[PDB]
RNA sequence: UGAAACUGCGAAUGGCUCAUUAAAUCAGUUAUCGUUUAUUUGAUAGUUCCUUUACUACAUGGUAUAACUGUGGUAAUUCUAGAGCUAAUACAUGCUUAAAAUCUCGACCCUUUGGAAGAGAUGUAUUUAUUAGAUAAAAAAUCAAUGUCUUCGGACUCUUUGAUGAUUCAUAAUAACUUUUCGAAUCGCAUGGCCUUGUGCUGGCGAUGGUUCAUUCAAAUUUCUGCCCUAUCAACUUUCGAUGGUAGGAUAGUGGCCUACCAUGGUUUCAACGGGUAACGGGGAAUAAGGGUUCGAUUCCGGAGAGGGAGCCUGAGAAAC
C-alpha cells in the first residue's frame, strides 16, 4: 500500500479538479473535513495520501448516535478492525454481576496505525458492509 | 350451420343457417377477413361478397383473431386482449378459444358485407334501421348536416317524439364543449389568478431585498460608530 | 401488517383525551394533520366528550355541513380535522372563540377567549431555508409554510400571524430570561423563564425554568414554546395562570371552596 | 305495468370448524419520511380539434348481438350449435371554449443602456432529467448573461417563500417523452324566462357517471417484549442463499424476495438448532387467606382451512373451494 492505485480501477475522492491546462502550483488536492462532536481530524488525515472513501475524514460517510469504546481483540484485515467491551451486568435475584462480553466490527482509515491492546474511542455509521457499522474516531498508546 | 350476417352501411341484421355440408367446403380455412364465394357457399347469394368476421364453435367458446390456430385452446388473457371481462383493474384469468381458422365444430359465424351481389335477401339489403342513435359535437353535427361554422347549432340539433299516450315530450341531449357568455368566463379568470398572481411575488421579492439590504447597508456605521 | 393503520381501538387513544374506557368499543382518529397526533385532537371530541354544543357522533356530521365551524379562520367538514396546541376554533351560530391550550394538572382545554383575541397565533420556530428558484422560509409548528421571512428570525423561538392572512408581524426570541409555555412530558400545562439553554449535541439539550409560586426544573428542548417576556405573557393563559400543586394544596382548595 | 335477458353492482362478508402451527401465530405497543385502496364523505379540470379564410355530426355519428324466433343434435348434466333480427350508462369513437397570460422561433429596422408585426406551444394524467423549494444575526469588491428605475453621474429602493423531529417533501419551472389518462353522444321530475315570435336565444330541480386530490372503511408488511415439555438433543446454518456490500429485475411496495458478481460472515449453556405437544392463541374458567396450581377445541378479538397438493380467471378486494 502506501501504493495508493493499488483497486485496477485508479481512485479519487469524487467533484475533484486538477488544472493541467492553468498556473499548476501544489499540484494536486485535498477532500477533508472534521468529523466534530468535541474532535481533534488527524494530521496524517490532510497529509496522508491514501484514499478509501470508508474514511470518516477523507470520504464521504457522516457519525451521529453511539460514542462508545475498548480493548483491541485482533486485527488482521485490509482497513478494519474488532473491539471489546467487557461489561458488567445486574441480574436481580442472586441481588451481583458478570463479566460479559460482545465483539466489535468496524472500519479503520491509514490516518491511525492500531496494534493490539490499544484503548479505542469510535462513532456510529450508517450501514458499511454485512455486519459493519460504527469507523475509528481516536486511539491510546504506550 | 348457423350463421350471424351484419350488413353494415344500412345497419342490419339477419340469421339465415345453412344445415347441406357440400354448399358449406368452403370458408372450411380462409383466416380472419379472407374474402369467402358467394356461389358456392348458397345460391340466394350469387357474386355477393361474402369478408369473413369471426363470431361461435362446439361446447361453443369465443374464436380470436390472433390464435395462428384451428385447434382448441387455453391460454393468459389481459384488461386490453378480447375473448375476455376483467373483473377488477389489475387481475388476470385463463380460459380457453377455437382459432380465427375455420374448420368443421361451428354452430355460427359472420358474414359481414363488402361488394353486396346481384341477388337479393330479404329481411338486410330491403330493410334499414336508424341514423339507431345520434352525433354530439356542433365542432360532428358544419360534419352532419352541414351552419352555412357561423349560424350554430341548437337548431338541426337530433332529438326525439315522445308519448304519454296525452302529453308528448321532446327529450334532448346536452353537447359539452360549447363555447358561453359562461364558458369563456372561466379561460377567464383564469388569465386575471396568472396575473394576479404574479403582481404579487414580483413585489414581495424585492420589498424584502431592500428591507434585508435596511441592515446589511447599515451593517457597515454599525461597525466604526455603535 | 402492509399499508398504514387507518383504525384505532379504544385505550389506544392518549391519555388525555380522558375518553371513557366503555361503550365505543372505537376511539377515533385524525386523518394528515399540520398537527402532531398524540398532542393533538379532533372536533368530535371537542364539539360532545368536552363541551356539550354534541349529545351523539352522528349528530357532530350535522353542525359542521350546516360550514358553521372555523378552524384558524377556514371552515373544515373534516370530521376528525386533526386539531391543536395554539389552534382558533370559532362559534359562528353563537362570536363564542376557543384558543386550545392545555390544563395545569394534565389535560385538554376549555377555554373560552374576546372576539378579538381570535385574530392571531403563535406561529413554533421548525427550521429554516435558502428553498425553491432561492428563496428562503420557515415550516411552524402548525405543519403550516411561510416566505419572504426577517433573517433575524432563527431557529428555535414563535410568529403572530394574521389568520385572514399568512403574515409573520411579531417574533420573539431564544434568551436566558423569557417567558416558555412547556408542551410535552411530566410538565405539561406549565410556565414561565429560561433560568439557563444547556447546549452539548449529537442531540439532546436540555432546559432551566422556574414558576411564579418560585417552584423547579429541567425537561427537554424540544418541549418548550416561548410566549412573551416576563410580564405580556403574546396570552390568555388558563386558570390555575398555569401552576403547579403538591396536592397537599389542590387538596385545600376543594375544602376554601365547600359551597350549594 | 312488468316475464325473461342486456348491462350495473353483489357473492372476497357471513356462518362453521381447529388438523396443522413453538419466535410462527398471538397480547401489549411502535412505524409508514416504505406502499394499493370498490365504495362513503369533501374539493375538483373553459387554451380537447389542429399549421386555426371558405373543416372535423355535436339538433347527439356507427358496429355488433343476448333475449326472442324458428330449424336441431344427446343415454345424459344449469349442453348448446348454424340462421333472421333490436336497444343501451354494453360495445367502440369524437367535436365543444373564454379572456388573459406566458414562453422558444424571428419577417423588417439600427448599429441602441437593442425593437419588433404574428407563428406555434402552454388545458390535465404519463415518463425523465434538471431546478427552486430560502431565513443560527449585522457589513467591502469584479464581473459572466443585464431583471427593475434612468435626475442619462448609477444604481437596485418595499423585493416572493408553506409543513416537517427530519427529506429530494408539498407544489410550481424549463427541454421533450407516451401502442396518450381525461375532459359527459347518457338519465327521471319540473317543465318556464323573454324576445331579435324560428316550436329558437334562455331557464329550474334531481340522478348516474367521472379525472384527480384528500379522506374513510381498510389491507399489507412492521419495531420492541412476551411462549409449554425436552440435554438419553451441544454446536448450528452457508447442496441450491447462510450474513452483509453494490446494481439491476421482481412487487402496489421495502428486503438475498431472486439473480448477477463480490466479502465471510450471522446463532450458541443468559439453551440456539434439533425431539415431543393427546398446542390454534388471548380475553378469560375452575380453585378461591395470603403466594398459588391446572384448563382455556367452545357465545367476543386474531389467525388457519375447506378431502389432499398446486397454479390462476375475475375483480378494489380471493391463491376463493
Amino acid at each position: 500500500e502506501l501504493t495508493v492505485q493499488s483497486e485496477r480501477a485508479f481512485q479519487k475522492q469524487p467533484h475533484i479538479f486538477n488544472n493541467p491546462k492553468v498556473k499548476t502550483s501544489k499540484r494536486t488536492k485535498r477532500w477533508y473535513k472534521n468529523a466534530g462532536l468535541g474532535f481533534k481530524t488527524p494530521k496524517t488525515a490532510i497529509e496522508g495520501s491514501y484514499i478509501d472513501k470508508k474514511c470518516p475524514f477523507t470520504g464521504l460517510v457522516s457519525i451521529r448516535g453511539k460514542i462508545l469504546t475498548g480493548t483491541v481483540v485482533s486485527t488482521k484485515m485490509h482497513r478494519t478492525i474488532v473491539i471489546r467491551r467487557a461489561y458488567l451486568h445486574y441480574i436481580p435475584k442472586y441481588n451481583r454481576y458478570e463479566k460479559r462480553h460482545k465483539n466489535v466490527p468496524v472500519h479503520v482509515s491509514p490516518a491511525f496505525r492500531v496494534q493490539v491492546g490499544d484503548i479505542v474511542t469510535v462513532g456510529q455509521c450508517r450501514p458499511i458492509s454485512k455486519t459493519v457499522r460504527f469507523n475509528v474516531v481516536k486511539v491510546s498508546a504506550a | 350451420m348457423k350463421l350471424n350476417i351484419s350488413y353494415p352501411v344500412n345497419g342490419s341484421q339477419k340469421t339465415f343457417e345453412i344445415d347441406d355440408e357440400h354448399r358449406i367446403r368452403v370458408f372450411f380455412d380462409a383466416r380472419i377477413g379472407q374474402e369467402v364465394d358467394g356461389e358456392a357457399v348458397g345460391d340466394e347469394f350469387k357474386g355477393y361478397v361474402f369478408k369473413i368476421s369471426g363470431g361461435n364453435d362446439k361446447q361453443g367458446f369465443p374464436m380470436k383473431q390472433g390464435v395462428l390456430l384451428p385447434t382448441r385452446i387455453a391460454l393468459l388473457l389481459t384488461k386490453n386482449v378480447s375473448c375476455y371481462r376483467p373483473r377488477r383493474d389489475g387481475e388476470r384469468k385463463r380460459k380457453s378459444v377455437r382459432g380465427a381458422i375455420v374448420g368443421p365444430d361451428l354452430a355460427v359465424l359472420a358474414l359481414v358485407i363488402v361488394k353486396k351481389g346481384e341477388q337479393e335477401l330479404e329481411g338486410l339489403t330491403d330493410t334499414t334501421v336508424p341514423k339507431r342513435l345520434g352525433p354530439k359535437r356542433a365542432n360532428n353535427i358544419r360534419k352532419f348536416f352541414g351552419l352555412s361554422k357561423e349560424d350554430d347549432v341548437r337548431d338541426f340539433v337530433i332529438r326525439r317524439e315522445v308519448t304519454k299516450g296525452e302529453k308528448t315530450y321532446t327529450k334532448a341531449p346536452k353537447i359539452q364543449r360549447l363555447v358561453t357568455p359562461q364558458r369563456l368566463q372561466r379561460k377567464r379568470h383564469q388569465r386575471a389568478l396568472k396575473v394576479r398572481n404574479a403582481q404579487a411575488q414580483r413585489e414581495a421579492a424585492a420589498e424584502y431585498a431592500q428591507l434585508l439590504a435596511k441592515r446589511l447597508s447599515e451593517r457597515k456605521a454599525e461597525k466604526a460608530e455603535i | 401488517a402492509r399499508g398504514p393503520k387507518k383504525h384505532l381501538k379504544r385505550l389506544a387513544a392518549p391519555h388525555h383525551w380522558l375518553l371513557d374506557k366503555l361503550s365505543g368499543c372505537y376511539a377515533p382518529r385524525p386523518s394528515a394533520g399540520p398537527h402532531k397526533l398524540r398532542e393533538s385532537l379532533p372536533l368530535i371530541v371537542f364539539l360532545r366528550n368536552r363541551l356539550k354544543y354534541a349529545l351523539n357522533g352522528r349528530e357532530v356530521k350535522a353542525i359542521l355541513m350546516q360550514r358553521h365551524v372555523k378552524v384558524d379562520g377556514k371552515v373544515r367538514t373534516d370530521t376528525t380535522y386533526p386539531a391543536g396546541f395554539m389552534d382558533v376554533i370559532t362559534l359562528d351560530a353563537t362570536n363564542e372563540n376557543f384558543r386550545l391550550v392545555y390544563d395545569v394538572k394534565g389535560r385538554f382545554a376549555v377555554h373560552r377567549i374576546t372576539d378579538e383575541e381570535a385574530s392571531y397565533k403563535l406561529g413554533k420556530v421548525k427550521k429554516v431555508q435558502l428553498g425553491k428558484k432561492g428563496v428562503p422560509y420557515v415550516v411552524t409548528h402548525d405543519g403550516r409554510t411561510i416566505r419572504y421571512p426577517d433573517p433575524n428570525i432563527k431557529v428555535n423561538d414563535t410568529v403572530k400571524i394574521d389568520l385572514a392572512s399568512g403574515k409573520i408581524t411579531d417574533f420573539i426570541k431564544f434568551d436566558a430570561g423569557k417567558l416558555v409555555y412547556v408542551t410535552g412530558g411530566r410538565n405539561l400545562g406549565r410556565i414561565g423563564t429560561i433560568v439557563h439553554k444547556e447546549r452539548h449535541d449529537g442531540g439532546f439539550d436540555l432546559v432551566h425554568i422556574k414558576d411564579s409560586l418560585d417552584n423547579t426544573f429541567v425537561t427537554r428542548l424540544n418541549n418548550v414554546f416561548v410566549i412573551g417576556e416576563q410580564g405580556k405573557p403574546y396570552i390568555s393563559l388558563p386558570k390555575g395562570k398555569g401552576i403547579k400543586l403538591s396536592i397537599a394544596e389542590e387538596r385545600d382548595r376543594r375544602r376554601a371552596q365547600q359551597g350549594l
